[PDB]
């Protein structure tokens, strides 16, 4: 059994990590500290993929946890299950970098990658044979879009031989979350198309109405925490180009709805070249955009394909 | 309705380069009349901008 | 409740939705009055993402200031306008609607029709632009002296004005080399092919125009060679990885050798694009896409570096600076794709970074302008000025025509309407005169932003403009007096001030029509 | 106001009200880090939100780490930022001068004076002061002696005195270690490791260098005395094909002839590596290392450890680099045709255990091109002030190499330009003058915080000083231990001249764009939400 | 006229929830005090009449203890002065072992002091100035105060009396036997190279009777069953994988793909004869017993059974890789059967049941071996968690002995020494620092102080006894804590003894940690995360 390492980055996915790396050490029996205070031995048989055992039997998980802005990864530690994690694992700026794409792939923000990456690498040593990596962020959001790329890209550089099994908070269509949310998830799909491997898209919209079914912020990371052991806890993407995912209990093409509204609003903006000087005036040129575009049109057509 | 299941391993090169060559062959066909001026309602690959780009030919996708 | 329209939905109209509109506009203006001249003062915004946006430039401005009032949305859209059309003129555009809208709300509160003010003003703009080609000058574009002037006479009234002939210099460099012509058609893209990098630190006097380009990349691997005194380069769109196909390619194996051989066949895959590459004897490799640990290994057996991840606009420019062709298939390579033209690549460390240069090309039809500053916030703000001067040395190249500034050329217009507006006998020649009077707001600025007499000044402007051969005559927005401008130096685009008085004629033309304002309802 | 009536939740601060408020953040900003400068300064304590500790005296984390929401500051701070990124040190010093630059401009703009004449007298002092600075830079061959002596005055500053004393070596061998004859100083050929067990005068230079991390295999050797070493970048672990395979067999037997024939590929590379190890060392009395940047199976970490090998995995790409210069082989991204030329030699490489933590060190190469600093304390906060310390002592040291010039220090160049610049006031047209004299008295800051963090009269030292250097010359400065003006350039207190050009520059810039600042506005979204 | 405003500058561009102090007021002072709380939460505990403390953590577990660095490490101190006292004390516990609670009374000490200068009005530089030549003088003393040193650690008589004085501060009642214990072990997994690891040492707590019934056993103890039907092996042969005990995989997707029912009849019977082959050449090796660091296969069980092999699964790596260096065996990746040299050898290995819990147990009959392990009994959990801790220290001191052999008289006599000769110190160097050397001469006074507070005696009578006869010339006589009133004694003919690299680090440590708090001048705490 070959051993993952978990990078969590952005808000949402430092929220969506945390819960996961409890649902699972709960499922294996690991308390806070990293004591494995559990009997049966199926939690032991496949806990080497997960957790790097320690002297002191002390399971330490093998979670990278990113963020440009410190006060998220203080709450993570001051959380629960806030002490297994490795003290040195949380890599932080000082910048909050806004929400702005560019932001965050770029120079302001970017040497960071040069601490998560040498992070990355202590953590695979370690596995004595490295399946791949698992990152958890939000398509468009905060550091998220761009420094959750930006990472997809130094590792898929650095690590060009193994899965990159991404889990990614797409958009809701209903909610813009933000003006600039466009821009930053058709720059973001327009890196994980080509630097990805499979692509788990949780859309909050269907999280929410889920969560509100079964009731008949906190909700959200506790309904996709147990979809991601059922992601995670045990045949597909047979074109490797369509390997975006809706989970559920589903490769559909109802991705193709998600997408054509994604690129009808970034098409939108882009006609009136609205919040375009920032990304312009921080290191983009106004050809990534047309061509971020023209990759979603790729994108939608290729799942046109089918019906 | 359409798979590729290869048990011997020295044909799966050829087929990867005839995935690209039959764009390259179909590519070359509309070039050989004369044609500098392409218009697609489809996407059109940079494997195929680049044919277009040595040819002199105007694509537009 | 039993309504026919939802409830939200507000509809104001008449002479309230008029002023309010005009005063909205006039607000606007209001807004940037005070950031026209040589002698403006900085103003600081507060971005959304915590950033701040020191600048003097009026669409920079507007553009970083939100609204809600229509009127205030639409003069935003002008400023946005004339910015990309010209590049230059932002804020005086902003202050002639103003003006206009102003004088018009006059005859409006007196019962004249807005149609009727909206005739007289499409008169009075056409001629404007009638007396503006009677006045302009032309331009020898292959003197670098004169056309260093202009620029700095586009410059002055920015902060780099300290380094003006530092950013005239950089500007006509820049435009000069981007300057390009294939298949009869010439072009000036100084958008995708003149570049700005700014790396903060160091000092602003060593900035600099290169013959070549600029990326922030380092060898793939350090056995790669730094430095290169006359590079063969090949650009590549494809990765020199070994990738899957698109099609359901699944294998399967039942013999023990298949497995090892299937390996060894990727191997030579990535050896046969390898060997397709060194067939053309290059010495520098550039890929959008990645390259592989063992395609670097045999490119350095071949002595060959590589820059693994660029962009595909940097790819670009790259080959229109040193002459080469991207590729998409190493097996489609020719000698004819190979570039040659660069004289020099380098990859040296700029503060704790790598950087490649690809410069000392000749004929280069790229630029990378590699700008050094005290701070991201300087260095964005000397990057503004500078497209401000590339885009007025890309007008003048197109258009040659020269008009004088320092509101020389508005007063000569405004003169020349009141004397056209004697032979008017109806209604429409007194909003004409109206607008006509409306154009001396630029001079009125610029004395009001040096901090002079603006009544004495205009008034012995105007007096000056009404002698024969005096429509040269404008101000200074330095000592606050009359000067003549073929004296003074301040020359600006014909095609920048018809561009200017054009936008600022139909913006007010908009705002007039428009009337019984609707709201509410929802998409 | 006018942008109040369109965005009504706006906020403005215009004419009087933009200059009252950046004057003040500047101050502000000034009044905290007057205490860092120097080494009589005050050592600040920093506690993130987290609780983790900063020990600093260094002006860029200062800022950075304080906790402040103010547009200037984020200015200064910016400015300070790109000066550390691009000399090292003069961060304080640049605060410093953009706030009393931002003061004695108010003396002169309260009683009415207009910021841009304010300006254009910055501008003329900014040049006279560049000049001058050219004028007294010293042109010296940079010996070990020189080059000590810079390192001893940035080290003094930034850490303890003992400290300082070792670091200073420590820096300086370093450095004319990793230095070629006419090549620039790559500074990443310098690796720093910290390790948390011993005192902080323990810091070193190892001749050679120190990966956080050892050989995986147990029955590995832990020490190796004459050791070819085989920088590589090839997997040895398990690799999948590309293509989606997948194994069919109809027999157990079948099954096992496949499970041992699924890993021949990495075997081979095992072989070849074993075969090399085998042709060089022909007993057990020399050793060999592969240190890979890629992964390394348990199978392949037991062929190796069989056969005497230490494997270590996982690398770094800068540690490719560093190997093959202090080594001194080649690094292979494949093992195709491997010979004996690819290999470096250490006359030493030994394991280090620290708790959970494992250290290699590669020691005794021949005449390394890359070093490491052994960043040794007690404590996480003091390896993050060493590190930040060695960080400025070796951007000083590298500047002082590639600039051949050293300026003199302890403020005697700013007493000096301050004395040229209010000579050549009277060459200024108009009321710059004013400008002028307010750009010397805002040079005269750094003697007069030097002596105010000694513990003396400011007016008094400032007053000894300038008689001193107006009656005989000499570029004299604070002497921090007495009060008394000094010889800098005797006593070996020396200053960086492109930190000194740096400060001139971006400071006059940032300065003159704030004073020219007349309207601070907030009227945007506020969020991007 | 009826609010302060803040004043303009750093005090309102500050953030909402932080702090800034500067001064000796607002900090210097502050950060003394807060030290000194500390000191004052850990005095109680210091010597061998100290008190357990029954620190209940934020995860609602209790720990019983008298030893500092626990004490500390379980406790939530947030002020930052005295977090960096505790990196101070965590520091020298790992270095060291033993000294936490020096650390922290004489940093505490120095810190009093410290203060108490600033008020009769030196500065924080001549202070810290006055602290570290005081500290150099101590540690040039120290050497020239080592009484005895160690003279054999592969004896049981010597190691024992040597490490009694370790383990009295914890466990004073029962010592001796406790000594004896980790003596036998250390001494059997000491080799005859200087090298000793204390990784080497296992403790197993095992729940029933008391602290007499702790043993040491030359080997390993699991808390496991075993696999199979067998449960004891007299002549163990031990093969030992790191891979589990079923048929080798495929790590790319196997698939059996039948296409005859020749095949698919043959397919299991293939299997279990393949099975049975491969136990059967690990059982024709020789080995008795095989333990493997994954699952074990139904089949695999039933052939090992077959075959008279006893079973052992270890989840943990660390227990697989411990349990080779005990029996001398090779991890092996494949399920081959195991060569000569990579087999592993145990004079007994047998499932036995300690109290309730079952045991497998790897005995060897030889005094030596590369590991051994010390079962502790108990009658309560938090009781053989402080034996273990004690324990710990007993270890941790015999690897300073194999470090340094040198040892000074405990009981606070080097302590009083050393005081004594850096106030004679002192009193000749001239200048303002004779007042800095003076009290950290005084701060040493804080051990004696501490041991006989909790002895419960006069300190104050203690220390003039200590004076008078260190005067007199006895520099090995420290306090009698065997005595309800005010006494002293010899500590070098009772046996109390310290460790020369113990004091050294503990001093060095206390000193650099005082000095850093003091060199603080200004805190700039952040917005407290949640
Ligand atoms: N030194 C000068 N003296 C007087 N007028 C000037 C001077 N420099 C520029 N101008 C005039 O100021 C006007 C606007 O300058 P500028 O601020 O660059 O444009 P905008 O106001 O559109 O930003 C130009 O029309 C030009 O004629
Ligand atoms: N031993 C010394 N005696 C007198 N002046 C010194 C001494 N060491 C440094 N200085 C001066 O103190 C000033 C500030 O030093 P430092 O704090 O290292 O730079 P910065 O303030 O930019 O961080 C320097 O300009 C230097 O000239
Ligand atoms: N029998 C004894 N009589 C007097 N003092 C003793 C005796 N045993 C130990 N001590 C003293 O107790 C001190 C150890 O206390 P302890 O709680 O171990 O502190 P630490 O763990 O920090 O060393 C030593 O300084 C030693 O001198
Ligand atoms: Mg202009
Ligand atoms: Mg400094
Ligand atoms: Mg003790």
């Amino acid at each position: 059994m070959r051993e993952i390492v978990h990078i969590q980055a952005g808000q949402c996915g430092n929220q969506i990590g945390a819960k996961f790396w409890e649902v699972i050490s709960d499922e294996h029996g690991i308390d806070p500290t990293g004591s494995y205070h559990g009997d049966s031995d199926l939690q032991l048989e496949r806990i080497n993929v997960y957790y790097n055992e320690a002297a002191g039997n002390k399971y330490v998980p093998r979670a990278i946890l990113v963020d440009l802005e410190p006060g998220t990864m203080d709450s993570v530690r001051s959380g629960p299950f806030g002490q297994i994690f490795r003290p040195d694992n949380f890599v932080f700026g000082q910048s909050g970098a806004g929400n702005n794409w560019a932001k965050g792939h770029y120079t302001e923000g970017a040497e960071l990658v040069d601490s998560v990456l040498d992070v990355v690498r202590k953590e695979s040593e370690s596995c004595d044979c490295l399946q791949g990596f698992q990152l958890t962020h939000s398509l468009g959001g905060g550091t998220g879009s761009g420094m959750g790329t930006l990472l997809i890209s130094k590792i898929r550089e650095e690590y060009p031989d193994r899965i990159m099994n991404t889990f990614s908070v797409v958009p809701s269509p209903k909610v813009s979350d933000t003006v600039v949310e466009p821009y930053n998830a058709t720059l973001s799909v327009h890196q994980l198309v080509e630097n990805t491997d499979e692509t788990y898209s949780i859309d909050n919209e269907a999280l929410y109405d889920i969560c509100f079914r079964t009731l008949k912020y906190g909700d959200l990371n506790h309904l996709v925490s147990a979809t991601m052991s059922g992601v995670t806890t045990c045949n597909m993407v047979p074109f490797p180009r369509l390997h975006f995912f809706m989970p559920g209990f589903g490769n559909s093409t109802a991705i193709q709805e998600l997408f054509k509204r994604i690129s009808e609003q970034f098409t939108a903006m882009f006609r009136r070249k609205a919040f375009l000087h920032w990304y312009t005036g921080e290191g983009m040129d106004e050809m990534e955009f047309t061509e971020a575009e023209s990759n979603m049109n790729d994108l939608v057509s290729e799942y046109q394909q089918y019906q | 309705g359409v798979q590729v299941v290869i048990t011997d391993p020295e044909k799966l090169d050829q087929i990867r380069q005839r995935e690209s060559d039959i764009t390259k062959e179909r590519i070359q066909k509309i070039l050989a009349t004369g044609a500098n001026v392409i218009l697609t309602t489809g996407g059109i690959d940079d494997m195929c901008l680049k044919y277009f780009v040595e040819a002199g030919a105007m694509a537009v996708r | 409740p039993v309504l026919v329209l939802s409830q939200n939905t507000k509809r104001e109209s008449g002479r309230k939705v008029q002023s309010g509109n005009i005063n909205a506009a006039k607000t606007i203006a209001d807004i940037i009055r005070t950031c026209l001249g040589p002698k403006s003062m900085m103003k600081m915004l507060l971005d959304p993402m915590g950033g701040i946006v020191m600048t003097n430039d009026g669409n920079a401005i507007l553009r970083e200031i939100q609204v809600q009032h229509p009127a205030a949305k639409s003069m935003i859209e002008i400023s946005r306008t004339q910015d990309e059309e010209v590049g230059d003129g932002t804020t005086s555009v902003i202050i002639l609607a103003g003006e206009m809208l102003s004088v018009a709300e006059h005859f409006l509160e007196q019962q004249m029709h807005p149609t009727v003010v909206i005739s007289a003003y499409r008169k009075a703009l056409d001629d404007m632009i009638s007396t503006l080609k009677k006045i302009s000058i032309p331009v020898d574009i292959s003197d670098s002296d004169m056309m260093l002037n202009i620029i700095n006479s586009s410059i002055t009234t920015k902060a780099i004005s300290r380094w003006s002939s530092l950013a005239c210099n950089i500007a006509l460099d820049a435009v000069k080399m981007v300057q390009f012509e294939e298949n009869g058609r010439k072009e000036i893209d100084i958008k995708k092919y003149a570049r700005v990098e700014k790396i903060p630190g160091g000092i602003i006097e060593d900035s600099c125009v290169l013959r070549g380009v600029m990326i922030n990349k380092d060898v793939t691997h350090p056995r790669m060679r730094r430095y290169i005194k006359n590079p063969r380069i090949v650009l590549l769109d494809s990765s020199l990885e070994y990738k899957k196909g698109e099609s359901q390619t699944d294998i399967e194996i039942t013999r023990e050798e298949d497995f090892t051989r299937i390996l060894q066949m990727e191997e030579e895959y990535i050896q046969q694009l390898c060997e397709d590459i060194i067939q053309l004897k290059p010495d520098v490799v550039i890929t959008e896409k990645g390259i592989s640990d063992l395609a670097q290994h045999y490119l350095m057996r071949a002595n060959i570096t590589a820059i693994r991840r660029v962009r595909k606009t940097d790819n670009n420019r790259i080959a229109r600076a040193c002459g080469a062709r991207i590729v998409s298939r190493p097996e489609e390579l020719r000698e004819d794709d190979v570039g040659t033209g660069a004289g020099l690549l380098e990859i040296k460390k700029i503060g704790d970074e790598y950087f490649t240069f690809i410069t000392d090309c000749k004929d280069p039809k790229a630029c990378t302008i590699l700008l050094r500053g005290a701070s991201k916030e300087i260095l964005s703000e000397v990057e503004r000025n500078l497209q401000d001067a590339m885009q007025v040395c890309r007008n003048v190249l197109l258009d040659p025509q020269l008009v004088p500034g320092g509101g020389a050329s508005e007063m000569a217009v405004a003169h020349a309407l009141t004397e056209k507006s004697k032979a008017m006998t109806g209604v429409e020649q007194w909003p004409y005169r109206a607008v006509a009077q409306a154009l001396e707001v630029i001079p009125r600025t610029l004395i009001q932003n040096c901090g002079a007499s603006t009544i004495r000044l205009l008034t012995s402007l105007r007096a000056k403009h009404t002698q024969e051969n005096c429509e040269t005559w404008g101000v200074n927005g330095e000592t606050g007096t009359l000067v003549d401008m073929k004296e003074l130096g301040i020359w600006e685009p014909l095609a920048v001030k018809l561009q200017t008085y054009k936008t600022a004629v139909e913006t007010a033309v908009l705002l007039l029509r428009i009337d019984d304002i609707v709201s509410g309802h929802k998409k | 106001a006018a942008v109040k009536t369109l965005n009504p939740k706006a906020e403005v601060a215009r004419a009087q009200a933009a200059l009252a408020v950046n004057i003040s953040a500047a101050r502000g900003l000034q009044d905290v880090l007057r205490t860092n400068l120097g080494p009589k300064g005050t050592m600040k304590m920093l506690v993130s939100g987290a609780g983790d500790i900063k020990l600093t005296k260094d002006g860029n984390v200062l800022l950075h780490e304080m906790q402040i929401q103010h547009p200037t500051a984020s200015l200064i701070a910016k400015v300070a930022t790109a000066q550390d990124d691009i000399t090292g040190d003069g961060t304080t010093s640049n605060v410093l001068i953009i706030g009393e630059l931002l003061k004695q401009a108010d003396l002169y703009i309260s009683e009415g004076l207009h910021p841009r004449i304010i300006t254009e007298g910055f501008e003329a002092a900014k040049e006279k002061a560049l000049q001058f600075l050219e004028e007294v830079k010293v042109s010296r061959e940079m010996d070990r002696e020189t080059l000590i002596d810079v390192a001893r005055t940035s080290l003094r500053t930034k850490v303890h005195a003992e400290l300082a004393d070792v670091l200073t070596e420590a820096v300086v061998d370093s450095i004319l270690a990793i230095k070629k004859q006419d090549e620039p100083i790559d500074l990443f050929m310098i690796e720093i490791m910290e390790m948390k067990h011993k005192s902080e005068t323990d810091t070193s230079l190892i001749r050679g260098l120190v990966l956080d991390h050892g050989a995986r295999h147990p029955d590995m050797k832990k020490r190796v005395e004459d050791a070819y070493i085989l920088t590589c970048n090839v997997s040895l672990e398990y690799e999948k094909t590309e293509v989606n395979s997948g194994f069919f067999y109809k027999s157990a037997e079948e099954r096992e002839k496949l499970v041992k024939a699924e890993r021949k590929f990495i075997e081979d590379r095992v072989k070849k590596i074993i075969e090399l190890k085998r042709k060089v060392c022909g007993d057990s009395d020399k050793g060999f290392v592969v240190i890979n940047q890629k992964g390394i199976d348990p199978f392949s970490l037991d062929a190796l450890s069989k056969e005497g090998i230490v494997a270590l995995r996982r690398a770094k790409r800068r540690n490719m680099e560093r190997l093959t210069l202090a080594c001194g082989g080649v690094a292979l991204n494949s093992f195709d045709d491997l010979s004996p030329d690819c290999l470096g030699h250490a006359g030493l490489v030994y394991e280090y255990t620290l708790g959970e933590e494992k250290f290699t060190f590669i020691e005794k190469c021949n005449n390394p091109r890359s070093v490491t600093l052994l960043i040794k304390g007690p404590n996480k906060h003091t390896l993050t002030q060493i590190k930040d310390a060695v960080r400025d002592g070796l951007r000083a040291v590298k500047n002082a190499i590639d600039d051949g010039c050293v300026v003199p220090g302890a403020g005697a160049v700013e007493v000096a330009m301050a004395e040229a610049l209010i000579k050549h006031k009277p060459s200024v047209k108009g009321r710059a003058q004013l400008g002028v004299q307010a750009f010397a008295d805002a040079l005269l800051i750094i003697p007069k915080v030097l002596a105010q963090n000694s513990g003396f009269d400011l007016q008094e030292t400032l007053v000894k000083i300038q008689a001193e250097h107006s009656e005989s010359g000499q570029l004299v400065g604070v002497d921090l231990n007495t009060g008394e003006p000094m010889v800098a350039a005797e006593v070996g207190v020396w200053d960086n001249y492109c930190v000194k050009k740096q400060l001139l520059h971006s400071c006059t810039v940032i300065a003159t764009n704030i004073l020219l600042v007349d309207e601070i506005m907030r009227a945007g979204m506020s969020s991007l939400k | 006229a009826l609010h302060v405003p803040k004043a303009p500058g750093f005090a309102q561009m500050l953030k909402e929830g932080a702090k800034h102090f500067s001064g000796l007021e607002e900090a210097v002072y502050r950060n003394i005090q807060a030290c000194k709380e500390l000191a004052q939460t850990t005095r109680t505990a210091y010597g061998p009449n100290g008190m357990n403390k029954m620190v209940i953590n934020h995860l609602e577990k209790l720990f019983v203890t008298n030893d500092a660095a626990t004490i500390l490490r379980e406790l939530e101190v947030q002020h930052p002065a005295a977090k960096m006292i505790v990196m101070a004390s965590h520091m020298q516990e790992q270095e060291v072992g033993d000294g936490t609670n020096f650390v922290l009374v004489f940093a505490g000490a120095l810190l009093e002091l410290a203060e108490e200068l600033l008020r009769i009005g030196l500065s924080v530089s001549e202070v810290i100035e006055g602290y570290e030549i005081a500290c150099r003088k101590a540690h040039e003393i120290l050497p020239n105060l080592v009484c005895c040193s160690a003279k054999n650690l592969r004896d049981i008589d010597e190691v024992s009396s040597l490490l009694r004085t370790s383990i009295m501060s914890k466990q004073y009642g029962n010592e001796v036997f406790l000594a004896k214990l980790i003596a036998q072990a250390c001494v059997s997994i000491f080799p005859d190279s200087g090298h000793f690891n204390v990784d080497n040492i296992r403790v197993c707590k095992i729940l029933g009777s008391g602290i007499s019934s702790s043993s040491v056993l030359h080997g390993m103890v699991f808390k496991k069953e075993t696999e199979g039907d067998v449960t004891s092996v007299k002549d163990a042969k031990i093969a030992v994988y790191s891979c589990p005990f079923d048929g080798m995989i495929t790590e790319t997707k196997g698939t059996v793909l039948i296409k005859t029912a020749e095949e698919l009849m043959n397919f299991s019977k293939g299997e279990e004869n393949l099975m049975d082959a491969q136990v059967k050449a690990i059982a024709d090796t020789g080995a008795n017993v095989v333990v493997t660091g994954g699952k074990v296969a139904d089949m695999a069980l039933h052939y090992a059974n077959k075959y008279n092999i006893m079973l052992v699964r270890l989840n943990s790596k660390w227990d697989l890789r411990r349990l080779c260096k005990t029996v001398g065996a090779t991890a092996l990746p494949r399920l081959t059967p195991p060569v000569l040299e990579e087999m592993g050898h145990c004079d007994s290995v047998y499932l036995s049941e300690v109290g309730d819990t079952q045991v497998v147990v790897f005995k060897h009959e030889k005094e030596d071996g590369a590991i051994s392990t010390i079962v502790l009994r108990g009658s309560t959990d938090n009781l053989m968690d402080d034996i273990e801790r004690a324990v710990d220290d007993g270890v941790n001191t015999f690897k300073v002995l194999t470090r340094d052999k040198r040892l000074v008289p405990g009981g606070g006599a080097t302590e009083i020494e050393l005081a004594k000769q850096i106030t004679s110190y002192g009193e000749t160097c001239p200048g303002l620092e004779q007042y800095a050397i003076k009290k950290f001469a005084e701060a040493f006074e804080a051990i004696p102080r501490a041991l006989a507070e909790n002895s419960g005696v006069k300190a104050n009578e203690v220390i003039s006894k200590l004076y008078a006869v260190h005067q007199e010339g006895n520099k090995n006589v420290g306090l009698d804590i065997e005595a309800e009133v005010p006494a002293v004694k010899d500590m070098l003919e009772a046996g109390i003894l310290d460790t020369y690299l113990g004091k050294y680090w503990a001093i060095k440590l206390a000193t650099n940690a005082a000095v850093t708090v003091l060199r603080v001048d200004q805190i700039i705490m952040a917005k407290p995360a949640g």
